[PDB]
């Protein structure tokens, strides 16, 4: 009877570029002959989705339905709503979604930071962080490009993003990158990339290496007989 | 390099207002007083949420784009030496200052 | 119904240095008087479940029954049970919980990472990092000290632990502490405490300052020969 | 028949994280079949004693009798009762055991004093010296950890309390580690751990490593 | 760098009590008087059972949580030279010390 509506992530947005928004009927009795479709504000159609669904190991029904739209339509602020068919439903099911809009958007403020020097003693792994800090709504993406090519999802982590303590309504997160000593002894330039919806230009990033920080050295040598 | 000397007499109920260029658009604009002890200059107030713990509550800003002017009210000032106070543009803050004021507030 | 339980945490078991567990009825019916308590392994009645609660205002029962077990038996391995016997369900329920035994030992390496030049540039407010890495229990406590003696814990945050990127099962782990900006120029120690079980003493601290990450910039090697 | 109780230490507490409050008695003649007996102020049931020592050499017999509890019951005031019973009494022993309340509290600061340059000359051993001052009351417990791990209790020794010279009722206790001056001259950190109620978090520590004194702006290494 | 100044008048046993500010936080707290022949700060009343030695039993301190105030008070004064007295907290002195002040003993 429930219709949960996913939708469709910055992360998703970004990284597919083919935003889709979801329409997670969940907790149907199982009956066949399910139609899901979707309407914008003027309330016609969209096109049929694909990869129908199963029903849930409750005993019960779960079901998707995602439709690929023009993106300035989706942040149009229009009303978005699924419908939904049954045997079981006196009234089809009209769920309705869209921007959760009215929050003051705030640019994030990248800062790298990178591995002590006490953890680079052991020689073992070194742990880039890419603190990002000040940034509103509590969404963004965060990758790794070395020499201008992305890396593995699964060698960084990326944390979620926690309420910042003298700022409410402020999000940050985390990331951290784990190398071998020798690259980043090399000198083997890092660079951490941040999409977000209140960057000027939706996306930034910030490079590091081993000769960031080093200052110079003025190594004298005086001698007089 | 350029110093527009604005004063007043300033005690606890009075309210000064300090005028900054509007740098235009949005920068950081902020509102910077000069720390005498370290030499250098330390914010007070800034575009985003910080107010300094002293300062809390009684300072608010108002920008007008109408007269492009960025207008730094205080409602209350007491002991608060009036050093020097800096507006300010920008990421860097010692980069991004213009008009050092000073004022005092015993008369 | 719903019978659930809190059983004691290892930051829990180490802020007081006493050990509380915990079960939580709700969805119940709001009435009174209903019975919920504790028990041990042999069925030893517990010290009494006071400070009940009032009834969760949208027509759900909202009550917990506590007991105070000291740790010489949490960490023997006797799993206990609280009696919760109501009028909609007479049969005392048995809620079971016991340790999670069977878990490997990895000590936590603990790393202080100053705030970036970035952060000072904007004379704003610093943010200090402390990083926690490669322990195996799930579990760590985390917190700061500074000049000796504890800072209230809405001015740092502590993120939860995660699963590592490469190492099979340790986690690592993420604090952030938002100085102001002057203070960290006229330089504090900033102690970064961690409690976990795998350490020898349970304790560990680190510290950083403004005259930490400084290099030396003079090799003045004079030499008369 | 002669009562002689250990109480719980915090040395003793802490290094084993399991509370432990035992009596002893001498002077109980030479017999079989010793009772003891241990109760609470509700006087409840303990713990039974294990590995009953034997007959002392001056041809008297030695009974020893231990128990476990709740870490705070020893901290709550609560005065824990031997019964000693033998068939050699007029009247049961008994004797009851305190924390000693009333004592003050003062945080000890652990200061690492590194080894004199006169000793780094002969070229055989450097003695750390872990200086825990200014403390009441006293029963600090102090721990070599030398990178991670700990050391063989061989290697280091400490010192019972001394009261403070002007300070009234501050004591103060000493520490030393020995190691030798080709791996203190290397530079890994050696690092002194002290245990006492006074502290926040119950545990302290501080590190020493060759290159502390210096001041790590320049190094002047004149040569030859 | 902020800084008042409480100048005194009593010959004899006619004392003041130097109000310092208290970080409420549970620091060591003391008063530091300047050592004019070294250019340095030395500690006279701290929050260990310290006492100076020419100063013994003639200086006392008093907290006050309800007006959150650290009195200083000294009962006799030996119209000696009197510097400057720093209060402050914290393990080290001369990073800790907060308000200044500097008072004449004769009149
Ligand atoms: C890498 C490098 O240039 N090192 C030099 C070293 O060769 C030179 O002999 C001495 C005095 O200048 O110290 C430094
Ligand atoms: C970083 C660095 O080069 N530090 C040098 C060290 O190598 C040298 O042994 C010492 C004098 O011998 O002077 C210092
Ligand atoms: C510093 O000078 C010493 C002088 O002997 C030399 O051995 C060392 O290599 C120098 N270090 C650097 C980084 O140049």
């Amino acid at each position: 009877i429930r219709v949960f509506a996913i939708p469709p992530s910055f992360a998703s947005i970004f990284l597919t570029k083919s935003t889709k928004l979801t329409c997670l009927v969940t907790d149907l009795t199982t009956y066949d002959s399910v139609t899901i479709s979707w309407t914008r504000q003027n309330g016609e159609a969209v096109k049929t989705h694909t990869n129908i669904s199963e029903s849930h190991p409750n005993a019960t029904f779960s079901a998707v339905g995602e439709a690929s739209i023009c993106e300035d339509d989706w942040n149009s602020g229009e009303r978005f709503t699924c419908t939904v068919t049954h045997t079981d439903l006196p009234s089809p099911l009209k769920q309705t979604i869209s921007r959760p809009k009215g929050v003051a958007l705030h640019r994030p403020d990248v800062y790298l930071l990178p591995p002590a020097r006490e953890q680079l003693n052991l020689r073992e792994s070194a742990t880039i962080t890419c603190l990002v800090t000040g940034f509103s709504p509590a969404d963004v993406f965060v990758q790794w490009m070395q020499r201008g090519q992305p890396l593995s999802p699964e060698k960084y982590v990326t944390s979620a993003p926690m309420p910042e303590p003298q700022a409410p309504g402020r999000y940050f997160a985390h990331s951290i990158l784990t190398v071998s000593e020798e690259e980043w002894n090399t000198g083997e330039t890092y660079t951490c990339v941040v999409a977000h919806e209140a960057l000027p230009n939706r996306v930034t990033e910030r490079t590091v290496d081993k000769s960031t920080g080093k200052p110079t050295l003025y190594n004298v040598s005086l001698v007089m007989s | 390099r350029i110093l527009p000397e604005v004063k007043v007499e300033g005690e606890l109920g009075g309210s000064v207002t300090i005028k900054c260029p509007l740098p235009e658009m949005h920068v950081r604009i902020y509102l910077c007083r000069e720390m005498a002890g370290s030499g250098t200059c330390g914010t007070v107030v800034s575009t985003t949420n910080f107010i300094k713990a002293e300062y809390k509550g009684r300072v608010t800003l108002k920008q007008y784009p109408r007269k492009n002017l960025f207008l730094v009210e205080v409602t209350q000032l007491t002991e608060s030496d009036s050093g020097v106070y800096a507006c300010g543009a920008g990421m860097n803050t010692d980069r991004g200052k213009t008009q050092k004021v000073t004022l005092n507030v015993h008369s």
